[PDB]
């Protein structure tokens, strides 16, 4: 017998656990991709051509 | 021994594996948020008093 | 901690440097126990330092 | 007794039986491990105390440099590969596929005795002779060719040692692949051979593809030293040497690690009384790690001056290699679940230590993959922490699992579990005290290969002192346990 | 090793019995896989002394007139051997 | 174990064992026979375990020496060679481990002490005085020893 | 507390992001392993059939990938941010790594006795907020100019002229090292930079 | 009669298990001696005689084992090992080529001479040509090796058919 074929041993995920895991993973990915690639304020530039100095 | 708790595949997956992963996901999100606040000091504004 | 440039005979110095003994440019920022950190290094918890860091436009 | 003596010598020199060659590899590996440990203790005693307390002169730091280089070479090329691949590879590979011998029985003996020749040359060159090689285990020119402390012939003898070890490894690899491909018993397909055989096959494929390049690099060094060419001189390309050496360098690392994965998987099947979770997944991940290790060699040269595009590319490739190892770690964690592993077994606890330490070392090494962040961590103690919390806590503990699982089988005497518990736990705690501080001493700027350090770094070396004492205790416990293993009782009375 | 076979102490005035024998012991270490320990308490025997003790327990507890057995020093204890079942 | 030569000669193709009366060892270089004894890996262990015995007995001097050589042999050979070639390194190690060597230590001074917590941080360190000289075992520090000048 | 440069700040922030990610992963796995071990040691939750789960395996292979592309992108951008300031300079300095001492514009710098291992008799001076180009190489063997607190660590290889761009914002003395085995006096070959 | 075993090659004890390692040891210590004292310890021709003599063992055992112990499983093992060895040789050649073309693919270079056009009549094609390379003689050698390859392939096919 091939006892690990698709038709055998399917365990559905409870809806509550499915929702909780989905929310957790989506939140984590969104938060990380945001705070890493979007909230990057050290890349600051100032546009002021009058701050040049030539003797 | 005679006291060992033996579960079938379905029972084990349903009553052990899935709740474990659920708790792990909760820990993941909570730790991400609390660690980011712990270091930078702000939840969404990067370093505190610097920007 | 400060760099002792007055104890070194015949040391080249820039013409446009401040030679006052207690100038800012003679401080030793790292590699010495200080009790007053002037540099933010990769091992410094700003939380342990209460985030008393300078602004972004300054520095 | 002349006949008996000559018969024993012929038994252990003319042999081609895989079991005998395996035990010989194991013996040589353990001996070289102990020697490397002694040299490591010398290095640690040099670091712990202040004021060049052992060499006593700045001019004589060449002794310390020789210590570090021979420590590295001994522990890499004569401790792990002979044990991980030579010992269990020869002893088990024919048995696990149901066959008598390896293919090419004579080349197996040739491999072992090439290893012994290399060890002999190395030991004579670096002990009985004066002013030995002192250029770190990565023999970077022009330091290893155009220097003042490296002029003797024994340096060239050490390079030839590297050559013989390469020859031995190539022979062993070819033999393992060939035996595993054609001698399988009827009804066993190539991808149904157990996990250890597959990992050995991929390791052998790794060794075959890279060793000739290392041979080319070493021949370049020898030619520069002897016939006075200029391949690696001020008008040469020391970076070319680095490229070749490190093209060999990382495949060697994965060659070291993978057989430990195979052995741990096999032993787990034997002690948890359950099959491997996702065996096909683990085998595919092993081959993936093997293949991806051939495209990442230059993550060891981020500060040499590589092109910016190449820096980015090699950071990318290192992350790619990081993925499948994570898959394997998760597979292990799930394998142990639902099983009935023995609750009081040094094999079980050594497996736990292996898993934890490998995860931590993999993370720390994944930090180093980023080219930019490798600016601040190249040639500090962070790299030392990394490759010692992988080599000396994941490879060593995997071999401890194998050692405590296969001693009863080979010898037929059970294991003194309390003794082994003391040994393994003190090795764990002592080693962590030695290497963990290194990490935070690397982020603080302490360079490596220095016998004398600035006063800012005292606390890390104090914790290292503590760890070194615990390590001495653990290794003495281990050796005395083994001596007690093969010795009959010493006390007996009437109660 | 060769010591005495297990015996039975029996105290007369108190009328109380109990088995006994010589227990070898050694410092603990690794065992051997291919060896099941032989009979060490009763050397060179098929281990019948357990059966003899079990059979003789009812005889001894019921009250035995063991005046025909040797004593142990100057005490009130006598030795009964367990070579053969005791009936009296 | 015991030779199987009688069976080999009375076997089925005895001509194959004519070489066995030349200068030739039976176990290593003779054609194996259907009824040969089974040879084990570690014959000493194989013969001792079923009798309950560990292969080596410490009470026998020969066995004690053999086991010492097996376990501690090359280790002590390497140590002896190293000590013969580098007498000064072990001399210095002995000096340091016995408190005979002090780099620049003085009398009555206090020195910084910190266990962990990253690099030297003045808010965590202590200062320690030498208990040896607090008791009285030390009054002056030896100067005849080698000194790492220019450091 | 100032940062001493912008490149060091960027590297530090990238480091902090990776640290947060790895700590989160470690905490998740620690909770999982705690549950598993607590169940195991008490002889609970046994199932010899549980040796395969297609969905779980696919998901646990996918998840590390998505969280890794972000790290890779951030690292690449940090590299290029390190390397943009080239070409906007007005001062050039050349550095030679000799055998256990440094040379700046043909002026030698060796360790001194006033400081134990950190201080030097002749520092290297650069002006604050002024972009400078360092042309680094070596005469005898390979050294490594290492000032990791300013985000500079470049090997001085014989016959190979490396070219890095250095910029200072905080005035003071930065201590650095050789960060590459070069001989006996490797541990005593320090670097001193003064931003004034 | 004779009791038949499995199809694998059982394995024989042989002196080649240590002679080849001793030969390598001898070669390397001989080279060390020649490097140190600038004079050979023993005559090079005697050394080569020893090396040749030790290695005549392989053909003898080859003949006597093909006469007795050979089947298709053994033949396949041998052929696969040959393939792996040829792969190793190809890799060695690739490595040496790497060590050769390294400083030729990086076209810009520092040269003692001038290689800019319009200063002399033979300077533009200076850096771009290494004239002393024995061109048409190398061509003749290539023709010889092509002869050998094609002849051998033709004869191999002819005998196989
Ligand atoms: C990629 C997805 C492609 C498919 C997209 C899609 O919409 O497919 C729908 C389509 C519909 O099929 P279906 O939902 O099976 O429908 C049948 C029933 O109606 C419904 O049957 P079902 O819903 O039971 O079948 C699917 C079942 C499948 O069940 C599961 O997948 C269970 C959850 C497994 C998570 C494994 C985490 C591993 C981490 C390590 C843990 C320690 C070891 O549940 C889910 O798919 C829902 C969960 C989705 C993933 C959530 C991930 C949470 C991770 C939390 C842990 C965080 C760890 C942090 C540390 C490590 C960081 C790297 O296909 C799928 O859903 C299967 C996709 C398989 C891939
Ligand atoms: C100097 C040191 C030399 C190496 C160590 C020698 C130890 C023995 C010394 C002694 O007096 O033995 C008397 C003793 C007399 O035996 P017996 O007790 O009267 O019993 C009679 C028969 O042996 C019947 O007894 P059996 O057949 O049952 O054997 C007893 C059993 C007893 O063994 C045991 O119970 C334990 C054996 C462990 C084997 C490894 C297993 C896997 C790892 C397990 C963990 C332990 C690691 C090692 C220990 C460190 C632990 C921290 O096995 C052995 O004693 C030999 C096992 C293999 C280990 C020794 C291999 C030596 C030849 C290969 C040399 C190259 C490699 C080493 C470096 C050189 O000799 C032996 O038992 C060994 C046989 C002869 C070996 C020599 C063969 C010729 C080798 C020529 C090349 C030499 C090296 C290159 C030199 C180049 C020029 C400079
Ligand atoms: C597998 C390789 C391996 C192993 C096992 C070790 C083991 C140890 N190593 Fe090292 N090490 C290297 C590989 C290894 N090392 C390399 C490649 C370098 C770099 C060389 C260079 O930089 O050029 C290096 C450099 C290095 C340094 C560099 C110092 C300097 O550069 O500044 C230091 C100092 O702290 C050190 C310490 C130790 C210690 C204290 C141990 C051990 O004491 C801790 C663990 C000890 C064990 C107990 C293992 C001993 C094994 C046996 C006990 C055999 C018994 C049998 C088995 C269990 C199978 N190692
Ligand atoms: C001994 C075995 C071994 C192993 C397995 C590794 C694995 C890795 N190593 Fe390393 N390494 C060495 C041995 C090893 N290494 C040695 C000896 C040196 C020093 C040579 C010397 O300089 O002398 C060295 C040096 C070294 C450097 C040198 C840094 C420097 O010198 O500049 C770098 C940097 O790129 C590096 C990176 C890696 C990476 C990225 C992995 C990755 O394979 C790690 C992957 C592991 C995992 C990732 C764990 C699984 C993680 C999870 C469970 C999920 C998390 C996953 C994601 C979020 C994606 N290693
Ligand atoms: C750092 C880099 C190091 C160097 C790397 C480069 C490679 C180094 C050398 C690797 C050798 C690998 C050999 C692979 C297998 C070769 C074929 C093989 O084994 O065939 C089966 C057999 C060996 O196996 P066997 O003898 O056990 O045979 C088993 C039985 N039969 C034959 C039925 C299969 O080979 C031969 O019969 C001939 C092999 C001869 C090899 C050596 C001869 C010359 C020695 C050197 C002479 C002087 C040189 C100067
Ligand atoms: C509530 C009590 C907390 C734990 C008590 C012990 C730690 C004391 C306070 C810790 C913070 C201040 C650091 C000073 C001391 C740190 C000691 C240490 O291990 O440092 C390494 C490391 C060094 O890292 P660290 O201290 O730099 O941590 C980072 C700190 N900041 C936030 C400032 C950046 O210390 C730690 O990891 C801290 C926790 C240590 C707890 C150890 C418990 C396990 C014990 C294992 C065996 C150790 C044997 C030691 C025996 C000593 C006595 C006999
Ligand atoms: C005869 C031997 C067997 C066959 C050999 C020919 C086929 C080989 C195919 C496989 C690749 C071989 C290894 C790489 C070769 C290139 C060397 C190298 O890495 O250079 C580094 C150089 C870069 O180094 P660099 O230019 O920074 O350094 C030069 C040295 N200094 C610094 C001193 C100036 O090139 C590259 O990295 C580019 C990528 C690889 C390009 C491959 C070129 C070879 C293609 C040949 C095709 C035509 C062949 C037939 C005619
Ligand atoms: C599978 C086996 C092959 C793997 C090839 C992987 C290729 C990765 C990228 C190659 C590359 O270019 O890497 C960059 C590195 C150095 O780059 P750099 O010299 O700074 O840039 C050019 C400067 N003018 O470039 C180099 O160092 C040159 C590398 C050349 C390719 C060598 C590949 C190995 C050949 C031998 C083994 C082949 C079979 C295994
Ligand atoms: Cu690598
Ligand atoms: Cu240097
Ligand atoms: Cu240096
Ligand atoms: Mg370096």
């Amino acid at each position: 017998y091939f006892t690990r074929v698709h038709k055998y041993n399917h365990v559905p995920v409870p809806f509550i656990l499915n929702v909780g895991m989905s929310i957790s993973i989506v939140t984590s990915f969104v938060y990380f991709t945001y705070t890493s690639l979007w909230v990057r304020p050290e890349y600051d530039r100032v546009v002021d051509p009058s701050k040049a100095y030539v003797n | 021994g005679g006291d060992a708790e033996i579960l079938s595949y379905t029972e084990y997956v349903s009553t052990v594996v899935y709740p474990t992963i659920f708790y792990m996901a909760i820990t993941f999100v909570v730790s991400l948020f609390l660690m980011y606040y712990y270091i930078y000091g702000t939840f969404f504004s990067s370093t505190r008093n610097r920007f | 901690p400060r760099f002792p440039f007055q104890e070194i005979p015949e040391i080249y110095l820039p013409s446009d440097i401040d030679r006052d003994p207690n100038a800012d440019c003679w401080r030793i920022l790292n590699q010495v126990p200080r009790k007053e950190k002037l540099l933010v290094e990769i091992t410094d918890p700003l939380r342990n330092f209460d985030f008393k860091v300078a602004k972004i436009k300054e520095n | 007794m002349i006949n008996n003596i000559m018969h024993m010598i012929n038994k252990y020199t003319l042999t081609t039986s895989h079991k005998i060659i395996g035990i010989l590899y194991g013996y040589m590996g353990y001996i070289a491990g102990i020697l490397g440990y002694i040299i490591s203790m010398l290095i640690r005693m040099e670091l712990n105390t202040q004021g060049l307390a052992i060499v006593r002169k700045v001019k004589e730091v060449t002794i310390y440099n020789n210590w570090i280089t021979i420590h590295g070479l001994i522990m890499l090329f004569v401790f792990i590969m002979p044990v991980g691949i030579g010992f269990y590879g020869n002893y088990l590979i024919p048995m696990l596929i149901g066959t008598s011998e390896l293919s090419m029985p004579r080349m197996n003996g040739i491999s072992f005795w090439m290893l012994i020749v290399g060890v002999v040359i190395f030991v004579i060159s670096n002990v009985l002779m004066s002013k030995p090689i002192s250029s770190g285990w990565t023999l970077y020119p022009p330091l290893s060719t155009r220097d003042a402390d490296n002029i003797g012939v024994n340096i060239d003898l050490s390079l030839l040692v590297v050559h013989v070890l390469g020859i031995s490894s190539t022979i062993g690899s070819v033999n393992y692949i060939t035996t595993n491909k054609y001698n399988r018993h009827v009804g066993l397909t190539f991808m149904n051979i157990n996990i250890y055989n597959f990992s050995i096959i991929v390791t052998s494929i790794l060794l075959i593809g890279s060793l000739p390049i290392l041979g080319v690099a070493i021949t370049g060094l020898l030619l520069d030293r002897n016939i006075n060419s200029t391949i690696y001189d001020v008008i040469g390309d020391p970076v070319l040497y680095q490229h070749l050496f490190w093209f060999f360098g990382h495949p060697e690392v994965y060659v070291i690690i993978l057989p430990v994965f195979g052995l741990t998987s096999l032993i787990l099947t034997s002690i948890i009384h359950k099959d491997i979770f996702g065996r096909e997944g683990m085998m595919y991940c092993i081959i993936s790690i093997g293949v991806v290790g051939y495209f990442v060699w230059a993550h060891h040269m981020f500060t040499v001056g590589l092109d910016i595009d190449s820096r980015s590319y090699f950071s990318i490739a290192t992350s790619i290699i990081s993925i499948p190892t994570s898959v394997k770690m998760f597979s292990y964690i799930n394998t142990w679940a639902s099983g009935r592993g023995f609750r009081g077994n040094n094999s079980s606890w050594s497996f736990f230590s292996f898993l934890i330490c490998f995860c931590f070392g993999g993370f720390t090494g994944l930090l180093l993959s980023s080219g930019s962040l490798d600016i601040m961590l190249h040639d500090t103690y962070f790299v030392v922490g990394h490759f010692h919390t992988v080599l000396s806590l994941a490879a060593t503990f995997g071999l401890l699992i194998a050692h405590y699982f296969f001693l009863p089988i080979i010898f037929s005497y059970s294991i003194f579990e309390s003794f082994s518990f003391y040994h393994t736990f003190l090795l764990l705690v002592g080693a962590l005290l030695v290497f963990y501080p290194m990490h935070l001493a690397g982020l603080s700027g302490m360079a490596r290969r220095v016998p004398e350090y600035a006063d800012i770094f005292i606390p890390f070396m104090t914790v290292g002192f503590h760890g070194t004492f615990l390590l001495i205790f653990s290794t003495l416990t281990f050796i005395r346990s083994y001596f007690q293993f093969l010795s009959h009782i010493n006390h007996s009375n009437y109660l | 090793m060769n010591h005495e076979r297990p015996w039975v102490f029996l105290n007369k005035v108190t009328g109380k019995w109990g088995a006994c024998g010589w227990q070898p012991f050694w410092k603990a270490t690794s065992q051997s896989l291919n060896y099941i320990p032989d009979n060490f308490i009763a050397l060179r025997t098929n281990g019948s002394w357990v059966r003899n003790l079990w059979q003789s327990s009812k005889v001894l507890d019921r009250g035995l007139n063991a005046s025909g057995y040797p004593t142990v020093g100057t005490t009130d204890w006598v030795r009964i051997p367990l070579d053969a079942p005791l009936e009296a | 174990h015991g030779s199987n030569l009688y069976n080999r000669v009375h076997g089925n193709l005895p001509q194959l064992y004519v070489e066995q009366l030349y200068n030739t060892d039976e176990i290593l270089d003779t054609v194996p026979h259907s009824s040969d004894p089974v040879h084990h890996m570690f014959p000493k262990c194989a013969a001792a375990s079923p009798l309950g015995f560990r292969p080596y007995d410490n009470n026998k001097l020969w066995d004690a020496f053999v086991l010492w050589a097996i376990v501690y042999g090359v280790t002590t050979i390497f140590c002896v060679l190293h000590i013969l070639k580098y007498p000064q390194i072990w001399k210095h190690l002995f000096e340091t481990l016995t408190f005979q060597y002090t780099y620049q230590r003085e009398i009555g001074e206090e020195y910084v002490w910190q266990y962990g917590g990253g690099g030297l941080n003045p808010a965590k360190w202590r200062f320690v005085k030498s208990p040896l000289e607090e008791l009285g075992l030390v009054t002056e520090y030896r100067s005849d020893l080698d000194y790492p000048d220019d450091l | 507390m100032r940062y001493g440069n912008r490149e060091i700040e960027s590297i530090i922030l990238f480091f902090d992001q990776t640290i947060i990610l790895y700590t989160s992963i470690i905490n998740a796995l620690i909770v999982g392993i705690i549950i598993i071990i607590r169940k195991w040691y008490n002889r609970k939750g046994i199932c010899n059939q549980y040796i395969y789960h297609i969905k779980i395996e696919v998901i646990w292979t996918i998840l590390p990938i998505i969280f890794l592309i972000v790290i890779v992108l951030h690292s690449v951008t940090v590299i290029y941010n390190l390397e943009i300031n080239k070409g906007t300079n007005n001062k050039y300095i050349n550095v030679i790594g000799n055998q256990w001492y440094w040379i700046y514009n043909n002026i030698e710098s060796r360790i001194s006795s006033l400081g134990r291992i950190i201080l030097v008799d002749q520092p290297l001076f650069i002006k604050a907020n002024n972009n400078t180009h360092l042309i680094i190489s070596s005469l005898d063997v390979i050294h490594s100019f290492a000032l990791p607190t300013l985000g500079i660590k470049v090997d001085a290889i014989p016959g190979r002229i490396n070219n890095i761009s250095i910029n200072g914002l905080t005035q003071g003395l930065y201590v650095g090292y050789c960060s590459e085995l070069c001989g006996s006096g490797h541990a005593f070959m320090p670097i001193n930079l003064i931003v004034y | 009669m004779i009791l038949n075993t499995n199809i694998n090659y059982g394995g024989r004890n042989s002196r080649l298990c240590y002679l080849i390692p001793l030969m390598v040891h001898t070669i390397f210590l001989y080279l060390a001696y020649l490097i140190y004292y600038n004079i050979n310890l023993i005559n090079i021709y005697l050394l080569l005689i020893i090396i040749i003599f030790i290695n005549i063992e392989w053909p003898l055992v080859i003949i006597y084992e093909y006469i007795y112990l050979t089947n298709y499983n053994i033949q396949n093992n041998l052929l696969y090992n040959i393939a792996t060895f040829i792969f190793l040789e190809i890799l060695l050649f690739i490595g040496f080529y790497w060590l050769y073309i390294n400083n030729i693919i990086h076209y810009p270079n520092n040269l003692p001479y001038n290689n800019n056009i319009a200063v002399n009549l033979l300077d533009h094609l200076n850096h771009n040509n290494n004239t002393d390379i024995c061109l048409y003689i190398i061509l003749h050698n290539l023709l010889l090796l092509l002869y050998v390859t094609l002849i051998l392939q033709l004869v191999h096919r002819y005998v196989q058919l």
